């Protein structure tokens, strides 16, 4: 049920592959359903944060819901540019030049240590000052 | 104090639940009436009928079963009124009631 | 969020169960539908066959008693049929306004 | 892994089996004999004497009256005796299993 | 400890076959209300078994009247099993859990 | 809300333990304020105190007389016509709503120093 | 405090449903008080003669002649035979279902006595 | 080891349960059966009991009116499910001696069997336990 | 009667078993209280019911 709402969606807010859609998903997605979505023009981003699941829909936007159900552009909102990055053995894809560009997110990074803690919160009285 | 009226509406909240469920019955019992009648209503070949209230059968002919049949549904029929107007007034009491409660407790 | 996932979960759990009560009370009287309508016709039915339940007997015929018991029986198995789908159509619709709500 | 204790635990729950069937039979066979007794001793035959089977009544002499209970608690009887031969021989094997642990 | 529950159960055995009687002490009330009302008017009979034998209504009042009997009688004992097995257990209760600690 | 500067003292003695909604009325110039401790359990037999409607056949004798004992209440009220009519002891569902079909709206879950400061905010005694 | 108040308030769910069950046994017990009047109520009314099927046991039924309709039998005491007539039987059907609604009066506030204390351990944990 | 001994103390214990679901539906059916046969057989017609009898019918549970029977020789049993036909005594006799000698057997030759597939579900846990 | 649990030592959940066995627990002290006034007795010492097992009134 969930597979065939992706691609009335898909036609509903694109209508071609020349605009690009994506799907952010906090939750882990079929590979089987990741083949199919790919061929129809569509990235699916899987497992997302939760913290990233407010601060998305306050600068670029989109809301929740637990279907695919044909939605206009209003409804949902926009980003100007999409880029999958690869540092680590994750890949981070970047999200810029939003709907409205509110939030800016700064990305530090280091060797995943209380020094990479060091530098949070010292950038983050560097902030505050 | 303010404790002691707080419990009187929660215990007149289980007298609407059973206010509810009178009227699953009374509406039951008067369709259940009207559709044995309707089944003897139905044969024309035959007067003999058999009514009764445990596990006898009396022998008695079919015409004088209908109007007693009539009677059945009928009164099954006259106390859903009473009743419903008796569900609503218990809605009413509780519900009006409960209006006066959760907002100046929380005032 | 991830409470409004997985509090909606136990929401379809609970529509089982109460889609539970209902189909496998008409699926207790279709096994019943099966008994009867196998011994009637192997006994005799010239003589005339009469409806016994509880609180009525309306003198009958075989050829009014016989289309009832085959209706009956074809009644339920479409019903707990329908009354599966139904309830897990329920399960389906509560979760979808939880996610648009609480975001 | 033992077979044999798999045979001993199989005798000794058919010993429990048999023991609980004889003491359920002895009750009935006492209940029908003491309701023989109890209606021989208030009023025999005057005008009629009904006695029940399911909800209509027949109508005949004392002793018929207890002779439908004397037939049950002969049929009963037969069983407790056909029991007990059966207590017997869940008795034999018990004294034999022990062996056999040993033997296979 | 299985001494535990085993003066329970032996208590709470014969309340169960008490609590019988005590419908059918109501109900000897009952009958009694109803045998007032006769003196000759309709006889009674007695049912007994697979036999329903005839009775006299002086036969009737004392055989419910006995019956109201026998039921007391097993109600004043059960007064001296109650207490007797409610009190052994307590004393059981401190000196058996002792035993099942060291 | 608001703020502390353009509020002034106002007279009668001012009431926000329980009240804070307009179950009084909207405003109110003329009607006056009813304070009841008085007797509002209604009669359920003729004059008698029997059960309470929990029956269809309790339900059809009773209620006449259930509203029977408020009207003669709601009657006395009306004479000195009020639009507010404040209940604290004795307060029942039905007396506080067959005011509301004698277009009063009626009040009652308040504690009773509220009470003994709305018959200061008015200076009446209370009735019984 | 909260430990034994979610010990407490289990503890009282049982006892509700205990004596629940106990007042649906005796709805039964009075069920057939009106169904024994009411199978009263044609008795006299339609005259001896007619036939009835009555059940000779379980699921067997045997047909037979009405008469006398002015005497029937009463079950009352420990299982005994009461011969009355019909008038008075529907005196003592109705006195039966007046008793077992008795029975059930005494349960009933003490009934709402443990659903209400349930509810008051259910409130002063969330107080 | 007792440690592979207490896995399968409650594995054994929590199958128990199933069968007694099964085994009193097996019994509820043996006493129902056994009022048709016993009943029948011993006043066994209207016809072959020689005419007019004695009855108080069952009206109700505690209302038995007395009078004189005297039927016509049939009997409409009951079957169920909208369904009664009127029968004869040698119809009605050897049809629930039928159902007499296999309610107990029905009985029997289960409950040995439900305690040998307790052992099925006992043993079929514990062994892929050990290995996995 | 013999006592382990209860004085009247049935399992009573009937009322034919309740009135066969102690209709004949009548029975033996009819024929013994008889004795007692046949023989002459005007005055009799009776100990507790606690020093016996129980004392049918």
């Amino acid at each position: 049920d969930r597979v065939k709402k992706i691609i009335e969606l898909k036609r509903k807010v694109c209508g071609d592959s020349d605009k690009g859609f994506v799907v952010i998903n906090q939750k882990g997605i079929d590979p089987f359903s990741l083949d199919a979505l790919s061929k129809e023009g569509i990235v699916a981003l899987r497992r997302a944060k939760r913290r990233n699941m407010e601060r998305l829909t306050l600068a670029c936007g989109g809301v929740a819901l637990n279907s695919f159900d044909d939605l206009s552009p209003d409804c949902l909102g926009h980003a100007g540019l999409v880029y999958e990055y690869t540092l680590g053995e994750e890949k981070f894809t970047f999200i810029e030049k939003c709907n409205n560009p509110r939030s800016v997110t700064l990305l530090i990074k280091g060797p995943n240590k209380h020094t990479l803690t060091q530098i949070k919160d010292a950038v983050r009285d560097g902030l505050r000052a | 104090a303010f404790t002691e009226l707080q419990a009187k509406v929660i215990d007149t909240q289980q007298k609407v639940k059973l206010a509810d469920i009178q009227i699953e019955q009374l509406n039951r019992t008067k369709k259940h009436a009207h559709l044995t009648d309707t089944e003897i209503m139905t044969l024309v070949d035959e007067t003999n009928m058999y009514e009764g209230v445990g596990r006898m059968f009396i022998l008695q002919s079919k015409e004088a079963i209908h109007s007693q049949l009539l009677e059945k549904q009928k009164i099954a029929e006259e106390k859903i009124k009473e009743l419903e107007q008796k569900k609503s007034y218990l809605e009413r009491s509780v519900k009006e009631a409960e209006d006066n409660i959760r907002e100046m407790l929380m005032a | 969020s991830a409470e409004q996932v997985i509090a909606g979960f136990n929401r379809l759990r609970q529509e089982q169960r109460g889609l539970a009560s209902k189909a496998a009370e008409l699926e207790m009287e279709l096994n019943e539908h099966s008994l009867v309508i196998d011994t009637l016709k192997e006994v005799d039915e010239t003589r005339k066959c009469y409806r016994m339940v509880g609180g009525v007997l309306v003198e009958r015929t075989v050829k009014e008693v016989l289309p009832a018991l085959e209706n009956n029986k074809e009644q339920i198995q479409k019903i707990i049929e329908t009354l599966t789908q139904q309830l897990q159509a329920k399960g389906k619709e509560l979760n979808e306004f939880r996610e648009k709500h609480n975001i | 892994d033992q077979q044999k204790i798999n045979k001993f635990a199989r005798n000794t729950s058919r010993i429990t089996e048999l023991k609980e069937e004889i003491e359920v039979k002895k009750k009935q066979l006492q209940n029908l004999e003491d309701a023989c007794d109890d209606i021989m001793l208030a009023d025999d035959d005057c005008l009629m004497i009904p006695y029940q089977i399911g909800d209509v009544f027949i109508s005949h002499s004392q002793e018929e009256t207890q002779e439908m209970l004397e037939e049950a608690k002969k049929n009963l009887q037969e069983e407790i005796d056909a029991l007990e031969s059966r207590v017997e021989s869940i008795q034999r094997v018990l004294a034999d299993l022990k062996v056999q642990l040993y033997a296979k | 400890v299985e001494k535990y529950q085993q003066l329970q159960k032996d208590l709470s055995k014969s309340m169960s076959g008490r609590q019988k009687l005590e419908a059918q002490l109501t109900e000897n009330n009952i009958v009694k209300e109803e045998l007032a009302l006769l003196d000759g008017s309709n006889v009674v009979f007695k049912l007994l078994g697979p036999v329903l034998v005839k009775q006299e209504l002086g036969e009737a009042r004392a055989t419910v009247g006995k019956r109201l009997d026998y039921i007391t009688a097993e109600i004043k004992r059960y007064e001296s099993q109650l207490r007797d097995l409610e009190r052994q257990s307590e004393q059981q209760r401190e000196t058996l859990a002792q035993l099942q600690q060291e | 809300g608001g703020i502390i500067e353009d509020s002034c003292v106002l007279r009668g003695v001012m009431i926000n333990k329980d009240v804070t909604h307009p179950r009084m009325r909207r405003y109110i110039k003329n009607p006056r304020i009813v304070l009841l401790d008085s007797s509002l359990e209604y009669k359920k037999g003729e004059s008698q105190t029997d059960i309470e409607i929990t029956r269809e056949e309790d339900f059809t004798r009773i209620l006449q007389m259930e509203e029977e004992y408020i009207q003669q209440l709601c009657e006395d009220i009306i004479q000195l016509k009020p639009d507010v009519v404040i209940t604290e002891k004795g307060i029942s569902d039905l007396a506080q709503h067959y005011l509301m079909r004698a277009n009063i709206t009626a009040i009652r879950r308040v504690r009773k120093t509220d009470n003994n400061r709305i018959a200061r905010a008015c200076g009446a005694r209370i009735v019984s | 405090n909260l430990p034994q108040l979610e010990m407490l308030k289990n503890q009282l769910d049982q006892e509700v449903e205990f004596l629940s069950t106990s007042i649906a046994q005796l709805k039964v017990v009075q069920t057939k008080y009106v169904e024994a009047k009411d199978c009263l109520n044609v008795l006299n009314k339609s005259n001896e003669g007619k036939e009835l099927l009555v059940p000779l046991t379980s699921s067997m039924y045997v047909p037979g002649k009405l008469h006398d309709v002015e005497h029937v039998l009463i079950d009352v005491g420990t299982g005994y035979y009461v011969e009355k007539t019909a008038e008075d039987a529907k005196d003592f059907f109705k006195r039966k279902i007046d008793f077992l609604t008795k029975q059930m009066e005494k349960i009933q506030p003490a009934l709402q006595e443990k659903h209400a204390m349930k509810q008051a351990v259910m409130e002063m944990m969330s107080q | 080891v007792l440690k592979k001994l207490d896995e399968q103390y409650q594995k054994y214990k929590f199958m128990e349960l199933n069968l007694a679901q099964k085994k009193r539906r097996l019994k509820g059916q043996i006493p129902e059966i056994k009022q048709t046969l016993e009943i029948l057989k011993y006043m066994q017609k209207k016809k072959e009991s020689t005419n007019s009898m004695e009855t108080r019918f069952l009206l109700a549970d505690n209302l038995y009116c007395k009078a004189s029977v005297p039927p016509t020789d049939k009997m409409c049993l009951w079957l169920g499910a909208n369904v009664m036909l009127e029968y004869d005594i040698d119809e009605a006799q050897a049809l629930l001696e039928k159902n007499l000698s296999t309610a107990t057997k029905n009985l029997d030759s289960l409950e040995e069997d439900l305690d040998f597939l307790r052992d099925q579900f006992t043993t079929t846990e514990v062994n892929m336990a050990r290995v996995y | 009667a013999p006592k382990t649990d209860m004085d009247n030592q049935i399992v009573v959940s009937d009322y034919a078993q309740m009135d066969r066995v102690l209709r004949e627990e009548r029975a033996y002290i009819l024929n013994l209280v008889k004795q007692i006034k046949k023989t002459g007795c005007n005055v009799l010492l009776i100990q507790k019911s606690i020093l016996r097992d129980a004392l049918s009134d």
